[PDB]
């Protein structure tokens, strides 16, 4: 049995820039190749277990849980259109999504050979408020031997790169957009 | 890190596994997460938030 945790930084901010910017590559794109990779995942046996929660500068909400690709538009959907952004509060909150994520692989270890791992997709500025958080999660999943993927679009991240190395995980910096499931599909199918 | 206080049937479905509460965020936890957080995690995640 194995288990992939999808963390998609769906900052706002970053993404509305992305389409401004008038890149073939937004935010649909990147869903839409999250869900291809998430349904292989699915697929490849039917032991496994697939959960996508997206990180917002508010909340991290659960995407998941075909049907789940009907889940996944309509929840991202009422995400980015029922909204409310302060000011002040403008960052990314990466620490938040992996905790949360850190607390549904407890349960889901209870339930039990759960072979867990968590796949994060990041765009935005990663904030260093959360140095005393994020570092805590790291050690969380460090001591559950959860490994911490990470798939970087465009701004590098001291911070996830320092926990994949942690937890023992894997740090991809890609190129070119258009080329991204590819990459998704290779180095990160468990 | 605080203890927390729970209640069964006033105000299930929890703020952190989404699976059916701290004194300062104000968020519903489950049994398993209210263990979790303090055994292992060591920060609340609605305080992170
Ligand atoms: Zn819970
Ligand atoms: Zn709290």
């Amino acid at each position: 049995l194995n288990l992939l945790v999808i963390v998609v930084d769906a900052n706002p901010i970053w993404w509305g820039k992305q389409a401004l910017k008038e890149s073939q590559f937004t935010l649909s794109k990147c869903i839409d190749a999250v869900m291809v990779l998430g349904n292989s995942h699915l697929f490849m046996n039917r032991s496994n277990k697939l959960a996508v929660i997206a990180s917002h500068i508010q909340e991290s909400r659960f995407l998941y849980p075909t049907s789940a690709n009907e889940v996944i538009v309509e929840e991202i959907k009422d995400l980015m259109t029922k909204s409310d952004i302060k000011g002040q509060h403008t960052e990314t909150l990466l620490a938040g999504s992996l905790a949360k994520a850190l607390c549904y692989i407890h349960r889901m270890n209870k339930e039990v050979e759960m072979k867990s791992r968590i796949l994060v997709i990041k765009a935005a500025e990663d904030s260093a408020l959360q140095y005393m958080n994020f570092m805590n999660v790291i050690f969380a999943a460090q001591k559950q031997n959860i490994l911490i993927d990470a798939c970087v679009l465009d701004s590098d991240s001291g911070l996830l790169q320092q926990a994949c190395d942690i937890t023992g995980g894997l740090y991809l910096k890609v190129p070119q957009m258009p080329s991204l499931l590819q990459y998704l599909l290779w180095v990160f199918l468990p | 890190l605080d203890a927390f206080q729970e209640i069964p049937l006033e105000e299930r479905f929890c703020y952190g596994c989404q699976g059916e509460v701290c004194a300062v965020c104000q968020n519903v936890f489950c049994v398993d997460c209210d263990v979790f957080v303090h055994d292992s995690l060591h920060s609340c995640p609605g305080c992170i938030h």
